[PDB]
């Protein structure tokens, strides 16, 4: 089969301007195993992300955690970038500090 | 940390 | 109430560069406790939980030397059923199972499951009652009538009544702290302006463990289930969940919308509105 991934961007805490926090990139119900994630601060690459091993669901498919530290503020952006081989192209999602 | 021979 | 301790197994036949052959994640309930590969035939495991620092080293060679047996019984596995599934050499193909046990509170054996899927789909399932099995076409049912010629589930039973059970009693005492617990949700409603004059009500459940909840929303006499935006359940990175549901609704008209959330933690379903 080929499953595409599910992406969701947040953070640990709720958010506070100026306090240190999380974010968080959660991409699940994807197949096969293979898959790329980024995360970018105000159009630069993040270099210090962390990724959770890989696992799967009673519906054997796949999903990870990718995170790293960030402190919001009022006209940062932050994103997650994530390839798959089920896509012909990378899909980027921007973290609200509403959702 | 078990595996059973499928064929 | 109950408690389980599962694997998560995964065997690719031809992985990316630097990828695993093979990789397996063990937990206790929602917690994972450790991480097991093979990558250019080399073993390796990393603890992933703090009660595993309490193992004896006997504990990792002994887990070294399944992880190397199992990663080659799988690669032999997938040269296997890509001749039966009549496929072609160059691609890669993908073998998952799942290996559980189950106790209840006092500690007693209440059920288990083998269960296995070539390519991401169902091929073949070990039966409630720990003796047949279930297949899904004709080449898994070879392998159903050979498994049962054979008698090997016994050989399953006796992992499940040994090591299974041994390490899930061991785990829930070193890591009864962490492991027999429940974290309520920590539960409100947010409120968002949408430019056309209409608003958002985001029902927010954070900080709760283990990770089965529900969230639902409800219209003083209407039901909202096609209405509703609901996220799927995620991890806050902290041994916690996070989740939300939302609704776009009338300006004026806040108060006549509910959330209902359910959780093992709580003593009933706690009821939300939106407080302003
Ligand atoms: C593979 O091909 C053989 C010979 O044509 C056939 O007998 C067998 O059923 C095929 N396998 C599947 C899974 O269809
Ligand atoms: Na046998």
């Amino acid at each position: 089969i080929q499953k595409t991934p599910q992406i969701q961007v947040y953070s640990r805490h709720p958010p506070e301007n100026g306090k240190p926090n999380i974010l968080n990139c959660y991409v699940t119900q994807f197949h096969p195993p293979h898959i790329e994630i980024q995360m970018l601060k105000n159009g630069k690459k993040i270099p210090k992300v962390e990724m959770s091993d890989m696992s799967f669901s009673k519906d054997w498919s796949f999903y990870i955690l990718a995170h790293t530290e960030f402190t919001p503020t009022e006209t940062d952006t932050y994103a997650c970038r994530v390839k798959h081989d089920s896509m012909a192209e990378p899909k980027t999602v921007y973290w609200d500090r509403d959702m | 940390m078990f595996f059973i021979n499928a064929l | 109430g109950s408690h389980s301790l599962r694997y998560f197994h995964t065997a690719v036949s031809r992985p990316g560069r630097g990828e695993p052959q093979y990789i397996s994640v063990g937990y206790v309930d929602d917690v994972q406790f450790q991480r097991c590969d093979s990558i250019e035939e080399i073993p390796r495991m990393e603890p992933r939980a703090p009660w595993m620092e309490k193992e004896r080293p006997e504990y990792w060679k002994e887990l070294k030397l399944k992880v190397k047996n199992i990663a080659q019984s799988a690669r032999a596995n997938l040269r296997t059923l890509l001749r039966y599934y009549n496929q072609s050499e160059g691609g890669s193909h993908i073998l998952q199972w799942m290996v559980s046990c189950e106790v209840g509170p006092d500690m007693r054996l209440l059920g288990a499951h083998y269960q296995a899927a070539y390519d991401g789909s169902d091929y073949i399932t070990l039966n409630e009652d720990l003796s047949s099995w279930t297949a899904v076409d004709m080449v898994s049912q070879i392998t159903k009538s050979r498994l049962e010629s054979a008698g090997t589930a016994e050989y399953f039973r006796a992992y499940v009544e040994g090591e299974c059970l041994e390490l899930l009693h061991r785990f829930l005492r070193n890591g009864k702290e962490i492991l027999q617990r429940a974290d309520p949700p920590k539960a409100h409603v947010a409120h968002h302006p949408r430019p056309k004059g209409d608003v958002t009500l985001r029902c927010w459940a954070l900080g709760f463990y283990p990770a089965d909840i529900t969230l639902t929303w409800q219209k003083d006499e209407e039901d909202l289930t096609q209405d509703m935006e609901l996220v799927e359940t995620r991890p806050s990175g902290d041994g916690t969940f996070q989740k939300w549901a939302a609704v776009v609704v009338p300006s004026g008209e806040e108060q006549r919308y509910t959330c209902y959330v359910h959780h093992e933690g709580l003593t009933e379903p706690l009821a939300l509105k939106w407080r302003s």
